[PDB]
């Protein structure tokens, strides 16, 4: 079976299956990294998801054992670009687009070079 | 089911205290076709020296993303969307320990 | 970020004929928009509870309440999306009431809360409350969120929890240090009713000096089922060093539901 593929476009039936039941307890760890970080929560009523949650370094460099910043340590946002979907008006009109959306997930610590 | 434009709008892994390797998750009818799973090195950290600082926990960062499959699996331009979890790196986190 | 029970979820209350289950949080109202919008939701409130299922565990679940505004927009109100966010993973998890029997009066307030939403220990999230329709492109709000915050397993009614449970809140290794003659230790602790392995972590220090003169690592490997509750002994040869006699042994366990970042735990002998 094949639906009437119409021309300079795509179908994008949205009935989004999660394949990925994770299973696997994740937690909340933003605190306890060697590069902390704080999350931001984004919220644009226009596309989809409508809620985006970017992560921030929250320093420069790395924190130690003692729990004080070494600066000899850089502080990294580590990113990933996912898909998000763009309603657009010119009026009563509504538009669809596919958009790329690169996402600060987190921190970790690198040396520098 | 929406109609919608065609046009769709660094070394960390090996310099990062908490390195990891990426793993190809290959797929021919999902895009992103291969997607780059990072997957931990050690339990432990990388220390002031080189080696494994195994009073630290090396966890990894996961996230939803969302992916397109082709529905029908073989049509051109006809997809349904797909949600899916990705390890995309590893941090070095300081771990909860419990004295008596 | 699970739900409860696949049960027949009921939202049907009196005066309202109501069904609820499943939702992408992408809505026909958000695609197709429709003119007249109803209202946001007055006093949104996610409380923690705790759940039973009939097999017998004890889960957190995010309670949502919520009512409506007295206004003229309820007429024109269709439903409710039930949005929960986990923060650190974008996880998204959707839920929409199917609101059949339109709401006409006001003469009595209408109050809703939803409670199957399972969250899980030490976690954060966004927990939004959507009206549907969704308002038509750059319309005003109509929904309704709320920082929701989960406790970590420190917390009195959460080490009783089969979350919490599961990466050992309840377990006591009960951790001794006895010394041994041949300049030698045996290290003995109670062990779990998970089949993976534990790590023993070995810092010996001088009398003062907090700086290690000594540290070892030693694997204990995944008991059997018979070997769970068991009370496991490994005698370790210390580093014959004079000064070098304030122990700290810190027993790690590798539990499926934490892997590394599990609790650990400290013993701390002297001299
Ligand atoms: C990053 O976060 C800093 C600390 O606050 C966080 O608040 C969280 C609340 O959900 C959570 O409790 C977390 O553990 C905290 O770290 C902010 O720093 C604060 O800034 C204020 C002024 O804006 C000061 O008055 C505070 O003293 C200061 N806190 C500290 C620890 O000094 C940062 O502003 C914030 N930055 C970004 C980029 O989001
Ligand atoms: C582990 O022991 C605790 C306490 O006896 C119990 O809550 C838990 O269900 C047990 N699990 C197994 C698989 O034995």
């Amino acid at each position: 079976s094949c639906p009437p593929v119409p021309g300079g476009s795509m179908k994008l039936d949205i009935g989004i299956i999660n394949e990925n039941q994770r299973v696997s307890m994740s937690r909340n760890i933003e605190s306890r990294s060697t590069s902390p970080w704080n999350y931001t929560v984004t919220w644009d009523p226009n596309r989809y998801p409508s809620e985006v949650v970017q992560a921030q370094c929250r320093n420069l460099g790395c924190i130690n054992a003692q729990g004080k910043e070494d600066i000899s340590m850089n502080s990294v946002p580590i990113q990933q670009e996912t898909l998000v979907v763009r309603r657009k008006h010119q009026g009563c009109s509504v538009s669809f687009q596919l958009e790329k959306v690169l996402v600060t997930v987190g921190c970790t610590c690198v040396t520098p070079v | 089911t929406v109609m919608v434009n065609l046009n769709i709008h660094s070394d960390y892994y090996n310099r990062s205290t908490s390195p990891w390797n990426l793993h190809r998750n290959e797929d021919p009818e999902r895009y992103p076709s291969v997607i780059w799973e990072a997957k931990c090195r050690h339990l432990g950290c990388i220390n002031a020296d080189g080696n494994v600082d195994y009073h630290m926990n090396s966890v990894p960062i996961q996230q939803e993303i969302l992916v397109l499959r082709r529905e029908p699996p073989h049509c051109p331009n006809s997809f349904r969307l797909e949600k899916i979890l990705v390890s995309v790196g590893c941090t070095c986190v300081t771990p909860i320990v419990h004295h008596v | 970020l699970r739900l409860l029970d696949h049960r027949a979820l009921v939202c049907s209350q009196p005066g309202l004929n109501c069904t609820v289950k499943n939702s992408t949080c992408l809505d026909d109202s958000w695609i197709h928009p429709r003119n007249l919008t109803p209202s946001s939701p007055k006093d949104l409130q996610i409380q923690l509870h705790f759940a039973h299922t009939q097999q017998g565990d004890l889960f957190p679940v995010a309670h949502i309440e919520w009512t409506l505004q007295t206004d003229a927009s309820i007429l024109y109100l269709e439903g409710a999306e039930l949005s929960v966010l986990q923060l650190n993973t974008n996880e998204r998890l959707c839920v929409r009431f199917e609101f059949l029997s339109k709401l006409r009066h006001h003469h009595r307030r209408w109050r809703f809360t939803f409670s199957h939403f399972v969250v899980d220990p030490d976690q954060e999230y966004e927990v939004t409350v959507h009206h549907l329709p969704k308002p038509i492109p750059d319309g005003d709000p109509n929904h309704q969120s709320k920082n929701f915050l989960v406790p970590d397993c420190e917390h009195a009614r959460m080490k009783v929890t089969t979350p919490c449970m599961s990466s050992g809140s309840l377990w006591d290794p009960n951790i001794t240090v006895e010394t041994l003659e041949a300049h030698q230790l045996r290290v003995s602790f109670t062990l779990w009713n998970e089949s993976t392995h534990y790590q023993i972590l070995l810092t010996s220090f001088p009398h003062m000096e907090n700086h290690s003169c000594f540290e070892h690592m030693h694997h204990i490997p995944a008991p059997r089922p018979e070997e769970f509750h068991q009370r496991s002994n490994v005698t370790l040869t210390l580093r014959n060093l004079k000064g070098c006699c304030r122990h700290q042994v810190q027993i790690q366990p590798f539990f499926s539901s934490c892997l590394n970042d599990c609790l650990r735990h400290s013993a701390t002998v002297s001299c």
